């Protein structure tokens, strides 16, 4: 099945996702621009992703290709594969 | 049932996860999000688990990076709660786009 | 009419000797085909275009006729559709935007 | 006492863009120096991923991938058009 | 070769002559009538006239006979509920066949709830005012094409379902897109729609605000602000929507909001 | 006599920079302060001038970088003026040691 | 092509100290590194010694790029045991 839903209200993680770094108390209105920046990243980074996936012109997706893109965005999370 | 002053509970709680590393958001969570959002933009396409499970280690890095600075542009301000006007000056401080 | 091929075998305006020459200059491997390469010649001509086209925006700007260097550092920074393509954007001489902030003026 | 050059072909297209303007040197040195480097980063990332594609010579699909994964989405759409167009022209390549 | 050729008779409404647009797959017995007399009242259709007066002897309904969400000074404002109300649905899809070409009756057209509007006299309701959506999310797509009656166009009846459209997407916060193809009045008629709400939208700063903000209170983003910039004549503003800048301009049809423009709805509805 | 506000001379001093793209550092005194600080490392280096010129624009764009960036930190605290804390959150956030 | 650094990065952590051990997913952080500044410093060798235009890359180059992205304390007594080897190659015929 394929039909669009809404994971853009992901989940409220970041009143402890901000628990990963020194956040002190919060007092909130953050959640949207929160769910703003972090949708702009992961389409920054999905783009790519399937950019190598049309060039690697198999339908699925991989890790070793994922970490190609994610070099070449800058953004280089290192080390998985 | 005895609880006193919050506040200095928030700092135990800040080293209480700092000390771990687990994976901090939810998996299906993630998977859903991130299916419906490549589904759109091109067609129809397969993930693999390792793959998407390094694509979140992305998103959770660099999330916590811009929220550890947009900490840091807070307390800027003598204050310490958290509002929208240190977060877009941190996505500003770090490169617009 | 004529016996030779031109070298715009497309019909585009950047020369394909030096593209054939750059391509074998990055020159990893061995074996690197120069005859299908004229579709990198069409986008440094697309951007040719789409920094003089710019100039030809910001040229009734300053009343000119000979293109210069601040001109190009405000089409430089024309738009964030090629703040991006030169993301350190800093040429020499060029100077910056106009930029008051809304800050500090207060009708003081 | 000998240098290859780019501002010949370059001020032949700015007065072709743009029928009547002048240039000037230092303008001259920037945009040449600007071409030069845009086609240094698609020719590394070229390279790199007609690398890691494990396949072995360089090609115009690899690098219409690689034009659309360097600059951003109005000169992707653009330089597509004219990448489909110009390899429409060259490849029509007959007597006539 | 089959699916659009003009194949009925005509339209004859009451006393009224408008004649068609398109095809629809008819049964030919409406052909083989050399009438359409639709109702002035619930809009049904058979093979004879001196049954035009059964209704007339029996009308206890003579409006489209579900939720009627709103009526200003000037109009009613409506939906049909059309899960079960696929018989109002019926002489819905049957005039919109007659009048709208791109979608189809391959698949059966309940899904979504259609937007209805009408107004009423003392005497009653007629329809001035009509389109449908889908539910969520397809392609955008808050700015849905027109009905109308044929005879009361080119005065702001498209106007003002656009506007209607507007607040409920503004109480739904929801980012759309006209049709994709082309409407026959539709494209004109929507350079005058972001074109008014353009007026709208750079008199009542006098400053310049960031850009999707301007893309905010329209609901119209990065697809339609663009030829908000260029399309209104030339208005050069340093493209880019980390901000542009506005600029004094004509502002003469500014200068004139007084004429077909004097009128709107305040956003007083009921949600989905 | 003409007077006019101790404080205001902002936005005429702001056309005053902004029309012209000059370099603006004076220059020897720029090359003697690069050839001191190159001096001790290794010997008997020249400059070609053009690369002064090229190293003068490198240092004016790095400041006008920074200082665009104090600016704007500076009144993201309700603040008018520049100072040290303003200058010390940008070498917080630039990233390069 | 399957190949790996893992095993040499075994015997590197067995001529530390012996006595830890070489976790199961952490060596794969350590590929990824050894193979990452392995190929940025091929980058920069590669066109550092092209910008003189001179068709090999040996010795003075090595040294250059092996100073000229690292920064400053491991890089000068990194160039000094980098010296050592290659003289230690050819410490014998």
């Amino acid at each position: 099945i394929l039909r669009d839903n809404i994971q853009g209200i992901t989940k409220p993680a970041i009143r402890r996702l901000a628990r990963r770094g020194g956040v002190k108390r919060i007092s909130g209105l953050i959640y949207e621009e929160v769910r703003a920046v972090l949708k702009s990243f992961l389409e920054s980074v999905i783009r790519d992703s399937v950019t190598y996936t049309e060039h690697a012109k198999r339908k699925t997706v991989t890790s070793l290709d994922v970490v190609y893109a994610l070099k070449r965005q800058g953004r280089t999370l290192y080390g998985f594969g | 049932p005895h609880r006193y002053k919050p506040g200095t509970v928030a700092l135990r709680e800040i080293r209480r996860f700092q000390k771990s590393t687990e994976l901090l958001i939810r998996k299906l969570p993630f998977q859903r999000l991130v299916r419906e959002i490549a589904q759109d933009f091109k067609t129809d396409l397969r993930f693999q688990s390792s793959a998407i499970g390094a694509l979140q280690e992305s998103v959770e890095a660099y999330l916590v990076s811009l929220f550890e600075d947009t900490n840091l542009a807070a307390i800027h301000a003598k204050r310490v709660t958290i509002q929208k006007k240190d977060i877009k000056l941190a996505r500003r401080l770090r490169g617009e786009r | 009419l004529r016996s030779q091929s031109s070298s715009a075998r497309a019909g585009l305006q950047f020369p394909v000797g030096r593209i054939k020459r750059y391509l074998k200059r990055h020159a990893t491997g061995r074996t690197r085909v120069g005859s299908k390469a004229a579709i990198y010649l069409t986008a440094v001509l697309e951007y040719l275009t789409a920094e003089v086209l710019e100039l030809a925006g910001n040229a009734a700007k300053d009343l000119k006729v000979k293109r210069i260097t601040p001109r190009h550092l405000q089409l430089a920074i024309r738009g964030d559709d090629e703040l991006d393509s030169l993301i350190r954007a800093t040429i020499a001489s060029g100077g910056v935007l106009p930029h008051i902030n809304k800050a500090l003026l207060l009708k003081v | 006492a000998r240098k290859e050059t780019y501002s010949s072909y370059i001020y032949k297209v700015l007065k072709q863009t743009h029928p009547d303007t002048g240039i000037s040197q230092k303008s001259m040195s920037i945009l040449n120096s600007f071409v030069n480097d845009i086609f240094e980063r698609i020719a590394t990332e070229a390279s790199k991923l007609a690398a890691y594609n494990k396949k072995s010579t360089i090609s115009a699909r690899e690098i219409q991938t690689a034009v659309r994964l360097i600059l951003p989405g109005e000169l992707a759409k653009h330089a597509v058009s004219e990448g489909t167009r110009a390899v429409t022209k060259y490849s029509s390549s007959t007597q006539a | 070769e089959v699916a659009r050729v003009r194949n009925l008779n005509r339209i004859i409404m009451g006393k009224y002559e408008i004649e068609p647009w398109y095809f629809s797959p008819y049964p030919i017995e409406l052909t083989d009538e050399d009438f359409i007399y639709i109702d002035d009242f619930t809009l049904q259709y058979f093979g004879s006239k001196k049954q035009y007066e059964r209704y007339r002897k029996k009308c206890t309904l003579r409006h489209p006979p579900g939720n009627e969400i709103y009526r200003d000074d000037y109009v009613s404002f409506f939906e049909i509920d059309g899960r079960k109300q696929r018989t109002w649905c019926r002489n819905l899809c049957l005039l919109s066949k007659l009048f709208l070409d791109h979608k189809t009756l391959y698949y059966d057209v309940d899904p979504f709830l259609f937007y209805c509007m009408t107004r009423r006299d003392e005497l009653g309701h007629h329809l001035v005012g009509y389109f449908s959506k889908e539910k969520e999310s397809a392609d955008g797509y808050n700015v849905a094409c027109i009905l109308t009656l044929p005879q009361y166009q080119r005065m702001g009846y498209g106007k003002l379902l656009i506007e209607f459209s507007y607040e409920l997407s503004k109480k739904e916060n929801k980012v759309g897109s006209p049709e994709k193809p082309l409407s026959d009045l539709g494209l004109l008629s929507y350079r005058a729609y972001w074109s008014d709400t353009l007026i709208t939208l750079l008199v009542e700063h006098q400053k310049e605000i960031t850009i999707d903000e301007i893309s905010s209170m329209t609901s119209m983003t990065t697809t339609d602000i663009l030829h908000t910039a260029k399309t209104l004549n030339i208005l050069r503003y340093y493209k880019g929507q980390h901000i542009i800048f506005l600029n004094e301009d004509i502002l003469d049809r500014y200068n004139r909001l007084k004429a077909k423009k004097r009128r709107t709805i305040d956003p007083n509805r009921l949600i989905w």
